[PDB]
Parts: C-alpha cells; structure tokens; sequence
C-alpha cells in the first residue's frame, strides 16, 4: 500500500 | 500538480532507468510513486496512462537483481492491482510472466508484492484473465504454496492505510492461494506494528470477514490456519 520508510 | 509530481517521477524512473542507473534517487522515487497511488485509483490512472506500466516493467527487466528496486515497483502495482478498473492494464503476458517468477523470489519482501498482483488480478475471476488459462491456474496454486514458503519478514515491509483491499480477497474460497496472501498480509502488518493496525482492521469489519473464515464450512486449512493466528491478536486487541 505504503511505504514504511518516510521522506 | 499531483498528476505533475507522478509524471515527474516517472521521469525520474525513466531516466535512471535509460541509465541503468541503481541509486537513492531511483529508490527514493518509486517510493514516493508507490506512496501517491495509495488507496488513490486517480494516481493510479496517471501511472497508467502515464505509461508507467510499460515503464515499470523496464525498471523490473533492468534492475533483476536489485530486490529494493522490485519491491517499491511490484508495491505500486501492488497498488494498481487493487483497482478494478486497471484490470485489463496489468492482462499482460509478459507483465504476469515477470510476476509470476518474483512470486518464487526469496526475498519475501518482493514475492509479498508479486503475490498480491497475482492475487488481485485471479481476485477478479475466470472471465478477468485474458492471459493463458493454464497459467492462471498455474498461478493459483504457485500463489498459494509460495505464500507458505515466506518467512516472517524481519521488519515492516509495508504499509497499510486500510484493508478493505483485502477484504474481497477474504472471499475467494475458490482460489485459496488469494486468500491465504489477504490473511498473511493482514497476520504480517498487524503482528508486526499491532498498535497500528489492530484496532483498524476490527473498525473495517476484519472479525466478521475473519470470523467467515474460521467459521466457513469449505476453506482451505492454510487460510483458516493464518485467520485463526490474526483472530488471536485481534480477541486479544478487543481484551
């Protein structure tokens, strides 16, 4: 769906 | 200006894809383009109008071996494959072909992706498949016994704004192997980040959809056997 990591 | 950052990332992925080009850069834009088609069927119009599909399978043939690099694009498809819609966009043999051997990767993180490409688009019927019948099938029970062969991923691979997604997929009794990568995806995110995803998979109607599961005459042993495990943490969420 998501990435877990941010930026 | 959404459509505009899309398309601009695809630039990106086009250019250091021309370039063979492997780096943070590439990494970091197939993972914002996986971001932006997040429950977003719109983003997910752009990517393919946008020749992304076409695009991404180049990044796919170009970077075999680079596992990150599979994971962000299999997650957008992924992605795509959650919309109806874009049904017919990923009936392409040698897209499904491609997938089809990353769901045997060993890296679970990119066979997780695969299979849940492979399991939307069998999600979608008999009739839905405009590929090979024969490999359809190969597919289904490919789908379902690489699922048993992952491993607990050693961290969260990735995330989940809701599962409604997974709920059609809870339903396709037919096709185990579908299924069973709706309940292990669910028994990943949740036992992985449970104070994430717990409370909302109950809010969403997971229970029901779960208990339909345990609680159904016919269902494979497997996909009851990860309804019960996700049940356990979910009970134990409820007390």
């Amino acid at each position: 769906g998501y990435i877990n990591v941010f930026a | 200006s959404e459509l505009f950052i899309v398309r601009q990332l695809l630039q990106i992925v086009k250019q250091k894809t021309n370039q063979n080009s492997v780096d943070t850069t590439l990494k970091f834009t197939l993972s914002a383009l996986w971001n932006l088609t997040d429950e977003s069927p719109t983003t997910c119009r752009h990517f393919i109008e946008n020749q992304g599909l076409e695009l991404f399978m180049r990044v796919l043939e170009s970077f075999p071996t680079e596992s990150s690099i599979q994971q962000k694009v299999l997650g957008l498809l992924n992605n795509i494959a959650e919309v109806q819609e874009l049904h017919s966009e990923l009936m392409w043999k040698d897209f499904i072909d491609h997938i089809s051997s990353l769901l045997h990767s060993v890296e679970v993180e990119v066979s997780y992706f695969a299979a849940g490409i492979i399991a939307h688009l069998i999600s979608r019927g008999e009739q839905a498949w405009t590929l090979s019948r024969s490999q359809r099938n190969s597919l289904l029970d490919d789908l379902h016994s690489a699922i048993l062969k992952w491993p607990t991923p050693e961290c969260e691979m990735v995330a989940y704004r809701s599962f409604n997604p997974f709920f059609p997929l809870l339903g396709c009794f037919t096709t185990p192997g579908v299924q069973l990568w709706a309940v292990w995806a669910m028994q990943h995110v949740c036992s992985k980040n449970p104070s994430r995803y717990c409370s909302m998979l109950i809010e969403e109607g997971g229970l029901q959809h779960l208990y339909n599961i345990k609680d159904h005459e016919h269902t494979d042993p497997h996909v009851q056997q990860i309804a019960v495990a996700i049940l356990d943490s979910l009970e134990k969420h409820i007390v």
